[PDB]
């Protein structure tokens, strides 16, 4: 109870009693991403140098980071927080207690992981700073976090289309596609002003200079066309799964005369696997690193990783993580093998899990009928679970076999954004665009 | 608990946002 | 390890049967709706980053 004196100290979205047609929706997401990418490019005042090698490089993807500017801490408060107070949880007014708790904890681990971060020793030396210039980063993070709250509580009350996570996550992997599709920037090594954009290379080599197809294409120091191709590919094959879907003809008993569609997809846990396995292993790499980095030579330290950008070169770290490219698949092909059935183990087994926490499960799902009233079409409703027995623990257990299946396809075919990213941004924008059409079909 | 809205949301960003700009251009002039 | 495996296949491949494929024209229309939010995103990100660059550059 103590907490609520300090729940009311921190502001909250107006919930808006008309509920805000699509567009209306789209245009304010459309504004919160805008600052959100806005504020990930401004730079922190007091760092001193930014050469440094950078700790957690492996967070900079899931968590929506960028180091050195404002969002620096991404989503990382947000997930911590969210998660906290599920787990106290487990072990009107109450609603708006949760959420002051929310913000509470929110700040505090904005807080905590500030202090980590000018601890680390990134910014430069954190005793020749001094208090003043640490204190000002402090105050900066802890303000950026307060504005990744209050984005994400106004996309939640309802100006928004879904959620900040999601949102924030998917626009950082677009943006780096985009980027490396399109960038400006260029890099000079003595064959030539060659730009690092993918697209921007073939109009300058062409234009510059066949060899330039074969330079643009197969080029391996900057992105590729090749690599533009596969995330195509990638999305096109991911967008065709995700459209798969199960439709059990539901009737209602309760109304006499209601009939739907309950559809149960392929990507049951939509893109849950991905984001618990890829938590799992980037948290891995920033632990096996800092272990590394300060107790190097330890046998339990050199099992979970050897590091050599630092990549994996033995250990734990090494066989969960993708090969560099094609000849590392040729030179071990069994870590090739291990990290393919990692993958796909891992991903099936933290889908079945999840459809068994979140309540999703066949029991949860035919109480849920229980409760509505709806039955399959000619099924009886005795056999109400089980129909849900045999469709949804296979559902969820092959979805998350494929979704890993085609974060290994990404991975291998050199995808820009990644196995993981590229399917994170399909399954947001997915998440997105079935709004849409729920939206629609109400209207 | 003060509420906003999202207009009022967006100004305190960009004013946010100035703010760590007009840090930056005094260190900046008093360098 | 070998019974559980092959009931495992068999469900999904009967599943996989049972399912609704998208169409043509739904396949169309999640791809159109998937490139609209990642150009929408993406560029928005790029521009954004493009306009700081040289900001970045004139303040630091
Ligand atoms: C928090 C953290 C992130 C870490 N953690 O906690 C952290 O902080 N870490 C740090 C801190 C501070 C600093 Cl300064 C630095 C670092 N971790 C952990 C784990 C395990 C262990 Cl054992 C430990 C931990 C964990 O988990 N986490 C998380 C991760 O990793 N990831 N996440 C992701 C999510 C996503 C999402 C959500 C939603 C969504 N949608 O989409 O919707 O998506």
């Amino acid at each position: 109870e103590v907490i609520k004196p300090f729940c009311v100290i921190l502001p909250e979205i107006q919930k808006p009693e008309r509920k805000i047609q699509f567009k209306e929706k789209v245009l304010w997401t459309a504004i919160t991403l805008f600052i959100f990418l806005v504020c990930c490019q401004i730079p922190l005042f007091g760092i001193m140098s930014s050469d440094s090698a950078d700790p957690f490089y492996w967070m900079r993807v899931i968590l929506a980071s960028n180091r050195g500017t404002l969002m620096e801490l991404g989503i990382s408060p947000i997930v911590t927080s969210g998660l906290i107070m599920q787990l106290l949880a487990g072990a009107p007014k109450d609603r708006a207690l949760f959420n002051g708790a929310q913000k509470l904890f929110g700040m505090i681990i904005t807080i905590g992981q500030s202090i980590v971060y000018v601890m680390t020793g990134m910014y430069g030396d954190p005793s020749e700073m001094g208090a003043g210039i640490c204190l000002l980063i402090t105050i900066q993070l802890f303000v950026a976090g307060l504005i990744v709250l209050l984005l994400d509580e106004l996309l939640q009350k309802g100006y928004g289309l879904g959620s900040g996570i999601s949102l924030f996550i998917a626009t950082n992997i677009c943006e780096t596609i985009v980027w490396k599709a399109f960038s400006p920037t260029t890099v000079n090594t003595g064959r030539g002003m060659e730009f690092e954009g993918a697209i921007i290379a073939l109009f300058h080599l062409l234009a510059t200079r066949v060899r330039a197809l074969r330079e643009a294409f197969y080029r391996q120091n900057l992105p590729n066309l090749m690599n533009l191709i596969a995330t195509i590919f990638v999305f096109a094959v991911v967008i065709y799964f995700q459209g798969f879907r199960y439709e059990l003809p539901i009737r209602s008993t309760k109304v006499r005369g209601q009939i739907g569609i309950y559809p149960i997809k392929l990507f049951y846990t939509s893109n849950i696997p991905i984001i618990l396995q890829s938590a799992l292993v980037s948290n891995l790499y920033v632990i096996s690193q800092m272990l590394s980095a300060r107790f190097s030579g330890n046998l339990l330290v050199s099992l979970l990783g050897t590091w050599s950008r630092a990549y994996p070169v033995g250990g734990l770290c090494y066989y969960l993580s993708p090969p560099e490219s094609f000849g590392s698949v040729l030179e071990d092909p069994v870590h090739a093998v291990v990290y393919i059935v990692f993958m796909l183990g891992s991903c099936a087994f933290f889908s079945k899990t999840w459809i068994e926490v979140s309540g999703s499960s066949p029991r949860d799902i035919a109480k849920q009928f229980k409760d509505q009233g709806m039955v399959i079409n000619g099924k009886r409703e005795t056999s109400i679970y089980r129909e849900l027995k045999k469709i949804i623990p296979t559902a969820a257990a092959f979805g998350g076999l494929c979704i890993g299946a085609l974060s290994v396809l990404a991975d291998f075919l050199g995808a820009i954004g990644s196995g993981t990213g590229i399917l994170l941004a399909v399954t947001i924008i997915y998440q997105y665009f079935e709004i849409f059409v729920k939206e629609q079909s109400e209207v | 608990g003060l509420k906003v809205g999202p207009v009022p949301v967006l100004v305190m960003s960009l004013l946010f946002i100035a703010s760590v700009f007009m840090l930056h251009i005094w260190g900046k002039y008093t360098r | 390890f070998v019974e559980p495996s092959r009931q495992f296949v068999k469900d999904s491949i009967r599943l996989v049967k049972r399912c609704t494929k998208p169409d043509r024209k739904e396949f169309q229309k999640i791809a159109m709706a998937t490139a609209i939010g990642f150009a929408i995103m993406g560029f928005i990100g790029f521009f954004v980053k493009l306009i700081h660059i040289p900001i970045n550059n004139i303040i630091v």
